RNA sequence: GCGCAAGACGGACCAGAGCGAAAGCAUUUGCCAAGAAUGUUUUCAUUAAUCAAGAACGAAAGUCGGAGGUUCGAAGACGAUCAGAUACCGUCGUAGUUCCGACCAUAAACGAUGCCGACCGGCGAUGCGGCGGCGUUAUUCCCAUGACCCGCCGGGCAGCUUCCGGGAAACCAAAGUCUUUGGGUUCCGGGGGGAGUAUGGUUGCAAAGCUGAAACUUAAAGGAAUUUGGCGAAGGGCACCACC
RNA sequence: CCCCCCCUCCCGGGAGAGCCAUAGUGGUCUGCGGAACCGGU
RNA sequence: GCAAGACUGCUAGCCGAGUAGUGUUGGGUCGCGAAAGGCCUUGUGGUACUGCCUGAUAGGGUGCUUGCGAGUGCCCCGGGAGGUCUCGUA
C-alpha cells in the first residue's frame, strides 16, 4: 500500500489453501459441503468467505458410504454461514486476521455442527477482498507495529 | 502313499494317552445364554459350572465396508 | 449374441448419463462406461528426490504429490495396456486388481 | 418348510408378518391413558394420533404427530387399556 | 397397484375381527352423535371428524357404537354437504393447478398432472352420475371454478 | 503479474446410488404447484385391468422470425502423408452449437423382453418410512433427537449360488407354474430379395412423417456352441542353427 | 583432553479422573397385610 | 406398618458446598470444580502405566525409531554405566 524509502509496506489480501491439500481432502465415499458469505467487517473491507467440509466413518461403522441426507447438508450450510457471519460484522480485520492464523472459525463450525451430522475438518479454503475503503496512511503505519 | 506302519513314533503318540482328563475340568466358563438354555431342558443349577459376565461390548463384525 | 449380464455399465435405472472426455483421446463416451483411474504421483520419482533432499533450504520436508484424475475410452484404455481380455468365466470376476507396490 | 402347521403358528411368527399377512388380520395400534402429575385428570389417547390434543383442562399439549407413534410429552404415564 | 403412478403400494387401516364396543368405552350412542353434529356445524368433513373421535373421544370407529356411518348420519339430520368431499378434493386441487399454471406455461410436467386430475374427476364425477346423486346433465367445465370453490 | 468485458458451462464430491410416464435431470438461496413409499381401529363403497376414435409430452440433427455470437465445428480455403485422398492428420473457417417463440415427430427412443393380478428356493448389502433392543458420541446425570451398531416389516434400482422349472443354446426367480396345453386384455410375425419401392390418400413452407403392394428372381437366407484358420490382440515357455 | 549433546540400560522419589477390599455415606426396585362391596355430594 | 435382599454416585476427616464461575443444541431436578475459614477422633491398604495437541490414565486426533511391516522405548526430578536397540526385505 505505500513504500517510506527503500522499505516497502504490506497489507492483508487474502488467505489461500495448498492444492495438493485440497486436493488429497477430497476422497470418495463422503460428503462435500460448501458456503460463500459475503459479509463485511466492522470497517468497508468486504470479503467474500469460503468453507469445505468432509463427513467420515465411526470407529464401529460397517456402512461403506456414510452420507448425509440433504436437509442435514442444508442445516449444515447454514450452521456454518450463521458461524463466519458472526465472527466478522463484530470486529475489525486487524485481530480478525490474527484469528485466522489457526483453524479457530474452522474449530467452532466443527464443534457446532456435532449434532447434525459428525464433521472432522473445517477450512476456510479461500478468502477474497471485493471492496476496501479509502485509502489511509495512519491505519497502515499502525499495522508496521 | 497308504502306509500301514504309520510312522512308528507317531503311531505311539497316538496310542498314548493322559493321566488327566483334559475335559473335566473344575472350572466352567459360560455366559448366562448357555446357563439359560441349560435351565430349561432338564435340570437346573450345577456343581460344576458358573456364570460368565456378559461378554457384549459394541459388536462384532469388524469395519471392512 | 450378449457378452456380458449388463451392457458394458453401470447404468442400471437411469437411461442417460453425463458425457465426458477421454485424456489420451478426445472422444465423447458415457460415464459408467468410460474406464476410471485415479493415480497418486510425487512430483519426482527417482532421480532429482536426492538434489532436492539434500540440497535444500528447508530441512525435515515431505515432499509434495500431484493429484490426478484419468478417464479412458475402450480403445483407448486398451491400447494403453490398463484392461486386458479375459476368459468368458474370468470376466464374471469384479474382484480389483491386487496391489502392493 | 414342507411340513408346517399354519393352522396353530407360534405367537413369534404371527408377530414377525405383516399385520395383513397374518392368519387373521389384526391390528398392531392400540390406545392409551395418558396423564401428566400437573392436572388430575385422565383422557383416551390412540397411539398413532397424527393430531394435536390438548388436555381436557387446558393443561399442556399431550401428543405430537409423527410418521408412527406420538411423541408423549415428558412427564408423563400411560398403560395399556385392551379387552 | 396405483391408478395413474406406475407404483404399488400397501398401506391402509386394518379393522380388527372383534366386532363389539370395548367395555372400557363409556360414551353412549347420543352423545357421540351430539358430537358429530357439533364437529359438523364446526365445519369439518366425514374425513377429519372420525379423525378426531378416534384421537379425543377414544371411540374406535362409529360402525359400532351407532348403525349408520358418519355420512349416514349426516345424511339423516340433513347438514351434511350437497357435494361428495372427495369429488370436492379433486375439484380444488385442479383449480389450483390450473391457477399455477396460468402464470408459467412451460411447466409441461404442470399440464400433464391437471391432464391425469382431470381424467380422475370425470371417472368419479362418472360413477356419482350412474348412482343417482348428481344430476344427469352436471358437467365439469374448465373455466368453471370460482363457483365450484 | 494486475484489473476489465462477453458467452458457454457446473470438475473432483459422483456410486451397477436417487427422482420422473418416457425423452431427461447437478453451484447457494427465495417463491409456486405436484408425486411414490411408509403410518393409520379416518372417509366413499365396486368407484376396477387393458384399450379402436381421439389427446399431451417427446434427445440431437431439421426449417421459419428476433437477440447474442466465448469456445468446438458440417460446407469451404490451405499444407503433408499417399502411386492415387476432394480420407486418417494440422491451421483458418460460414450455417449451427446459446435464449425467446412458430414447426417435424424421428433413434441401437434396447431390458433388442406390453400392462394388471396369484403362486412356487435361499443368502447377504444398499435408498425411504415405520418398529424393537445392549452399548459409544453431541464430554461424564436425567429425557427427546441426530451420528454408530444388532434385527424385523413394505414398496423400488440391483447383486451371489443351485438339477424349482424352462429353452436350440447363449441364459432366465423369470425368458417359470405349457401336449399333464385355457387368469384378463391390447399391438404385432408367416422363407430370403424386390421393398419400406412405385402408386393413392393424408399432415408439413420445406426437409420429410403415417398408411403401403404387385410384377420378376432364388433354395437358401438366418440363431447358439466346440475343435484347427488367421490376426498390423493379450499373456506365457524354449533354443549359442536367438541374444547378452 | 575435545565437544554441545541425544539415546539406552540397572535403582529411589513426586502427579493423575485406573482397578480391588474398609469406612463417611444418598437413592432406585422387589414380598405381605388394611374384616367383605355398590352408588350420591 | 412389617421386611431382607440386587445395584448405584461422590469423599478417601466433616462442615460450610455442588456457593461463585464455567457450561451445552432443546430443555431439566444438569455435566465441570479447589476453597476463604471453622470443629475435631488430626486425615485407609495391594496393584501397573505416562509419545504431542484437544477436553480424564475415558473419548476423538496424530507421531517419532532404518526403505518398508511387527517390537523395545518416548511425564518429571535424583544416582551409576555404556554408545550404531531387536527380526524379515520394491
Ligand atoms: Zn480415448
Amino acid at each position: 500500500e505505500d513504500v517510506q524509502g527503500k522499505n516497502c509496506l504490506t497489507n492483508f489480501h487474502g488467505m489461500d489453501l495448498t492444492r495438493d491439500k485440497m486436493c488429497s481432502m477430497v476422497k470418495k465415499w463422503q460428503t462435500m459441503i460448501e458456503a460463500h458469505v459475503d459479509v463485511k467487517t466492522t470497517d468497508g473491507y468486504l470479503l467474500r468467505l469460503f468453507c469445505v467440509g468432509f463427513t467420515k466413518k465411526r470407529n464401529n461403522q460397517i456402512r461403506k458410504t456414510s452420507y448425509a441426507q440433504h436437509q442435514q447438508v442444508r442445516q449444515i450450510r447454514k450452521k456454518m454461514m450463521e458461524i463466519m457471519t458472526r465472527e466478522v460484522q463484530t470486529n475489525d480485520l486487524k485481530e480478525v486476521v490474527n484469528k485466522l492464523i489457526p483453524d479457530s472459525i474452522g474449530k467452532d463450525i466443527e464443534k457446532a455442527c456435532q449434532s447434525i451430522y459428525p464433521l472432522h475438518d473445517v477450512f476456510v479454503r479461500k478468502v477474497k477482498m471485493l471492496k476496501k475503503p479509502k485509502f489511509e496512511l495512519g491505519k497502515l503505519m499502525e499495522l508496521h507495529g | 502313499i497308504s502306509i500301514k506302519l504309520q510312522e512308528e513314533e507317531r503311531e505311539r503318540r497316538d496310542n498314548y494317552v493322559p493321566e488327566v482328563s483334559a475335559l473335566d475340568q473344575e472350572i466352567i466358563e459360560v455366559d448366562p445364554d448357555t446357563k439359560e438354555m441349560l435351565k430349561l431342558l432338564d435340570f437346573g443349577s450345577l456343581s460344576n459350572l458358573q456364570v460368565t459376565q456378559p461378554t457384549v461390548g459394541m459388536n462384532f463384525k469388524t469395519p471392512r465396508g | 449374441t450378449k457378452k456380458r449380464r449388463n451392457n458394458g455399465r453401470a447404468k442400471k435405472g437411469r437411461g442417460h448419463v453425463q458425457p465426458i472426455r477421454c485424456t489420451n483421446c478426445a472422444r465423447c463416451v458415457p460415464k459408467d462406461k468410460a474406464i476410471k483411474k485415479f493415480v497418486i504421483r510425487n512430483i519426482v520419482e527417482a532421480a532429482a528426490v536426492r538434489d532436492i533432499s539434500e540440497a535444500s533450504v528447508f530441512d525435515a520436508y515431505v515432499l509434495p504429490k500431484l493429484y490426478v484424475k484419468l478417464h479412458y475410452c475402450v480403445s483407448c484404455a486398451i491400447h494403453s495396456k490398463v484392461v486386458r481380455n479375459r476368459s468368458r468365466e474370468a470376466r464374471k470376476d469384479r474382484t480389483p486388481p491386487p496391489r502392493f507396490r | 418348510p414342507l411340513a408346517k402347521d399354519l393352522l396353530h403358528p407360534s405367537p413369534e411368527e404371527e408377530k414377525r408378518k405383516h399385520k395383513k399377512k397374518r392368519l387373521v388380520q389384526s391390528p398392531n395400534s392400540y390406545f392409551m391413558d395418558v396423564k401428566c402429575p400437573g392436572c388430575y385428570k385422565i383422557t383416551t389417547v390412540f397411539s398413532h394420533a397424527q393430531t394435536v390434543v390438548l388436555c381436557v383442562g387446558c393443561s399442556t399439549v399431550l401428543c405430537q404427530p409423527t410418521g408412527g407413534k406420538a411423541r408423549l410429552t415428558e412427564g408423563c404415564s400411560f398403560r395399556r387399556k385392551q379387552h | 397397484g396405483r391408478m395413474h403412478a406406475p407404483g404399488k403400494g400397501l398401506s391402509q387401516s386394518a379393522l380388527p375381527y372383534r366386532r363389539s364396543v370395548p367395555t372400557w368405552l363409556k360414551l353412549t350412542s347420543d352423545d357421540v352423535k351430539e358430537q358429530i353434529y357439533k364437529l359438523a356445524k364446526k365445519g369439518l368433513t366425514p374425513s377429519q371428524i372420525g379423525v378426531i373421535l378416534r384421537d379425543s373421544h377414544g371411540v374406535a370407529q362409529v360402525r359400532f357404537v351407532t348403525g349408520n356411518k358418519i355420512l349416514r348420519i349426516l345424511k339423516s339430520k340433513g347438514l351434511a354437504p350437497d357435494l361428495p368431499e372427495d369429488l370436492y378434493h379433486l375439484i380444488k386441487k385442479a383449480v389450483a393447478v390450473r391457477k399455477h399454471l396460468e402464470r408459467n406455461r412451460k411447466d409441461k410436467d404442470a399440464k400433464f398432472r391437471l391432464i391425469l386430475i382431470e381424467s380422475r374427476i370425470h371417472r368419479l364425477a362418472r360413477y356419482y352420475k350412474t348412482k343417482r346423486v348428481l344430476p344427469p346433465n352436471w358437467k365439469y367445465e374448465s373455466s368453471t371454478a370460482s363457483a365450484l370453490v
